[PDB]
């Protein structure tokens, strides 16, 4: 019946600015007997459950900054921040609990911060592993910002496609960047026929592409 | 020479009124009750002949007929028979001694009389009068038999009692004059009965149904209050009396009920429980039904058939401004004293009737017959309203907790024996209060008191 | 403290039946006005409530799902039940079970991953990421464990015992072509460290009960 | 006659 609607779908602030969140309801989740809202805000960091921040729209649970209020009646709700953390980084949602329970479908809020590049670095496959008789060829993207990059590889100066997995971290909750790898993944036949092995890496802060490459051998 | 008819009739009333225990209404007219046989000197033109016939012949109501037993022909007699029966006691020149008796179950009411002669091969026809015939509780084989003499005295004859009023803390009383005695009153109290719904949507067999105490007792309770019918007095608890009469400021039921009449059966402004309660007794009192009046102390309005009185909580505290029942201070109403046919001999004594509007029952703003016996054991799937009065003496007020989220919702405290208290009636022969709390239920804190709750929770 | 922890098959094939299993400590289930209930959490995708059980066991569910679900508690064990029937691969979710009092569900476990798969476990192996002159740059060296070939999820990876946390970053893992994921940690130390100072990785699959201990040795190429 |  009840339908939860957040706004925006996502943010990003400056450190120690403000940062609002907004939660519309179908319907009233106020009742009238006892004059109390039956909403709440939840926060929920990467990896972990979600955290309850605030119940009856406006009382904030024990233990949860100051920085963190509630406002809102009816069917229009607030979460206001009002200095935000490098460490509130995060998914916000709203629910309600007039009627059983819906939820928002969330609301992702993350620093704004100076662009930066990335640091490249790469790692040969393993000995270990050539002898399994696949090799496994590692691309590292290390604190950069913002979050879009692009990698792709060149063996002896041939790209490729359709070998190779990416995977991105959030965002960090000190530094406030993002780190991202890339692994190529080849038969040990064929990483054994080539010699120069190059992953090359646009981001916003490089003008042109940056390249970091190893020739196999010992050294 | 010339054909037997009738010269003229003693119906020897003041002789009559006095064994009838009719003799203390202000009234002309001939007042008789059922079951006893009556006397009258009956002076015709002649002798009576061993070939002529004397035919009597009563009716009541206006579509009176043998099957509703509305309507009786019964010959002149040396047998005593069941039904209306007259008796050749003696002759004496032109003048006939006749005894005539009506049957214990015959309809209450006004009675037109007639005598239909056969003589000379020809049939005349005459009207000899008209009598009142009420309940007669000094007949043992009546429904409204109270055997007891002091007992009928207080309870039919006594036109003046007391009222308890207050609150539990602070027990009074008032003076009330029922006043069924005074000019217009009895007469009055019979019109209401031909002013009922029940009488104008089916006349003949409104009036066949005045035989039976049951009936005329739930008809009182409808009539009694301005709801549904325009009955006698309509209530206000408002505070505000303007356009009327303070409640409290009613002394007894006479001026109420001839200003009733007064204004063409207008309802009168404005009662309270005790002045409905008042003004039922005096009905109930002049028509034969021995009654009295109860008042209880923290009296409950269920408004929901659930035996309880429901108060409503967030489960945090705060409360839910939920439900409608609701606790009286003090609460009147009337018990009236008939066997009954319907439910079975352990019933029968005293009858709960309540006259002010609380709950509708059918529809309609009336309350009783309850047996308080059957009251006291539980048994509310019977007739009538035995929920709704089980409640009023023995509710339970239980707190809930409700929880809006899930809508369940759980009982919290329960107290069962804050409700009902000091239930008191007008003293036989004193201004004393009878506590009469034990009639209308087990002791508080026992364990039968809880069984029977119980019982009657499953009985819903 | 209030704590809870969800339990149960993380695996599960089509058209069969799910059991989680809720145990908690630091309230009882026995009070009166107290419940506990269900939520899942499909990859990417909102918070779902199930179902909840109150003290004296009156029970709510899920409309569009009361059909599937069935919630038991057995309050001598701590421990509440639930009861997903014809598992498909929609259903694949973590799944948490919460406490709730008064207000709304305050409390939630950890949350169990669940994946509705007519697949078979495969523990991973466990590949280093050496430390060489080709991952370091102004003081700072770079090394990591790569943990292929595993099914299902999940993976734990710990480094010196948790005793380092500091710079570490371990990627979400990636379902390879194969059918199977893989997944890297890598952490960011010093120069200087590399010398004196060991690093090993920590690694932990469950479902197929791998606990392998690699050591990451500094390369000197 | 008065509501508690
Ligand atoms: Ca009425
Ligand atoms: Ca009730
Ligand atoms: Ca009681």
């Amino acid at each position: 019946d009840i339908v939860m609607t957040q706004s925006p779908d996502s943010l990003a602030v400056s450190l120690g600015e403000r940062a609002t969140i907004n939660c519309k309801s179908s319907q009233s989740v106020l009742y009238s007997s006892n004059n109390k809202n039956y909403l709440a805000w939840y926060q929920q960091k990467p990896g972990q459950p979600p955290k309850l921040l605030i119940s009856w729209a406006s009382t904030r649970e024990s233990g949860v900054p100051d920085r963190f209020s509630g406002s809102g009646s009816g069917t229009d709700f607030t979460l206001t921040i009002s200095s935000l953390q490098a460490e509130d980084v995060a998914v916000y949602y709203c629910q309600q609990y007039y009627s059983l329970w819906t939820f928002g479908q969330g609301t992702k809020v993350e620093i704004k911060r100076t662009v930066a590049a990335p640091s490249v670095f790469i790692f040969p496959p393993s000995d270990e592993q050539l002898k399994s008789g696949t090799a496994s060829v590692v691309c590292l993207l290390n604190n950069f910002y913002p979050r879009e990059a692009k990698v792709q590889w060149k063996v002896d100066n041939a790209l490729q496609s359709g070998n190779s997995q990416e995977s991105v971290t959030e965002q960090d909750s000190k530094d406030s960047t993002y780190s991202l790898s890339s692994t190529l993944t080849l038969s040990k036949a064929d990483y054994e026929k080539h010699k120069v092995y190059a992953c090359e890496v646009t981001h916003q802060g490089l003008s042109s592409p940056v390249t970091k490459s190893f020739n196999r051998g010992e050294c | 020479m010339a054909a037997l008819g009738v010269q003229s009739i003693n119906w020897q009333t003041a002789f009559n009124r006095q064994a009838h225990h009719t003799d203390k209404f202000s009234s002309q007219e001939l007042i008789l009750r059922r079951g006893q046989n009556f006397q009258v000197l009956m002076i015709m033109n002649k002798g009576l002949g061993s070939n002529e016939r004397l035919e009597f012949i009563v009716s009541t109501g206006p579509y009176p007929s043998e099957s509703a037993m509305t309507k009786a022909v019964f010959p002149l007699s040396n047998g005593s028979s069941g039904g209306w029966s007259a008796v050749l006691q003696a002759s004496n020149g032109n003048t006939l001694t006749i005894s005539i008796s009506s049957p214990a179950s015959a309809p209450i009411g006004r009675y037109t009389m007639a005598l239909q002669i056969f003589s000379q091969g020809g049939i005349s026809s005459v009207k000899l009068g008209t009598f009142i015939l009420l309940f007669n509780p000094w007949l043992n084989v009546d429904s409204v038999f109270m055997g007891n003499h002091a007992e009928r005295e207080e309870y039919v004859q006594e036109d003046a009692g007391i009222i308890f009023v207050g609150s539990t803390n602070r027990i009074g009383m008032i003076g009330w004059n029922f006043g069924q005695f005074e000019e217009d009153i009895l007469s009055i109290c019979l019109s209401i009965l031909d002013r009922s719904l029940n009488f104008r949507r089916d006349a003949a067999t409104d009036v066949a149904s005045r035989n039976d105490p049951k009936y005329v007792g739930r008809v009182l309770s409808a009539m009694i209050n301005s709801n549904d019918d325009n009955g006698v007095l309509a209530g206000n608890w408002s505070g505000t009396y303007t356009g009327g009469r303070d409640p409290r400021s009613w002394n007894g039921s006479v001026e109420i009920l001839k200003n009733w009449k007064k204004s063409g059966f207008s309802p009168v402004r404005y009662g309270q429980c005790w002045v409905f309660a008042g003004t039922l007794n005096t009905a109930l009192r002049s028509l034969g039904i021995p009654s009295r009046v109860i008042t209880n102390f923290n009296s409950a309005h269920d408004t929901d058939r659930n035996l309880s009185v429901d108060v409503y909580y967030d489960p945090m505290g705060n409360p839910l401004d939920k439900g409608s029942d609701s606790v009286w201070n003090f609460h009147v109403w009337n018990e009236g004293w008939f066997v009954r046919s319907d439910l079975g001999p352990s019933y029968g004594g005293w009858q709960v009737l309540d006259a002010t509007p609380q709950e509708r029952s059918q529809g309609v703003f009336q309350c009783g017959p309850a047996s308080v016996i059957g009251v006291r054991e539980g048994d509310v799937q019977l007739n009538f309203d035995m929920p709704f009065i089980f409640a009023e003496v023995n509710a339970d007020r239980i707190t809930w907790l409700y929880d809006n989220t899930t809508g369940k919702q759980w009982k919290n405290s329960v107290n069962s024996h804050t409700i009902g208290r000091y239930i008191s009636t007008k003293a036989v022969g004193s201004n004393a209060r009878m506590d009469v709390t034990d009639k209308y239920k087990y002791p508080e804190g026992s364990d039968q008191e809880r069984q029977v709750f119980q019982k009657a929770l499953g009985k819903l | 403290q209030i704590t809870l922890k969800e339990s149960g098959p993380t695996l599960v094939k089509p058209t069969q039946t799910l059991t989680l299993t809720c145990t908690f400590s630091g309230f009882s289930l026995d009070t009166s006005g107290v419940s506990v209930g269900w939520i899942r959490q499909p990859p990417g995708k909102a918070l779902e409530w199930l179902a909840l059980i109150f003290w004296d066991d009156d029970k709510r569910y899920s409309p569009s799902l009361k059909s599937r679900l069935t919630i038991t508690k057995d309050t001598s064990k701590n421990q509440v039940v639930l009861t997903m029937t014809n598992m498909e691969p929609v259903d694949t979710a973590t799944y948490y079970c919460a406490h709730r009092f008064v207000g709304t569900l305050d409390v939630w476990g950890q949350g169990t991953t669940v994946t509705v798969s007519s697949a078979s476990t495969k523990g991973p192996s466990v590949f280093p990421l050496a430390p060489s002159s080709k991952s370091t740059s102004g003081g700072t060296a770079a090394l990591g464990c790569l943990v292929k070939d595993y099914f299902p999820e999940p993976v734990t990876v710990s480094w010196n015992s948790g005793a380092l946390t500091s710079g570490v970053h371990t990627f979400p893992a990636v379902l390879q072509s194969s059918g199977l994921y893989s997944l890297s940690s890598v952490v960011t130390v010093p120069s200087s460290s590399l010398g004196t100072q060991t690093y090993i990785c920590n690694v932990n699959h469950k479902p197929s009960n791998t606990k392998v201990d690699k050591r990451v040795e500094p390369k000197s190429c | 006659x008065v509501p508690l």
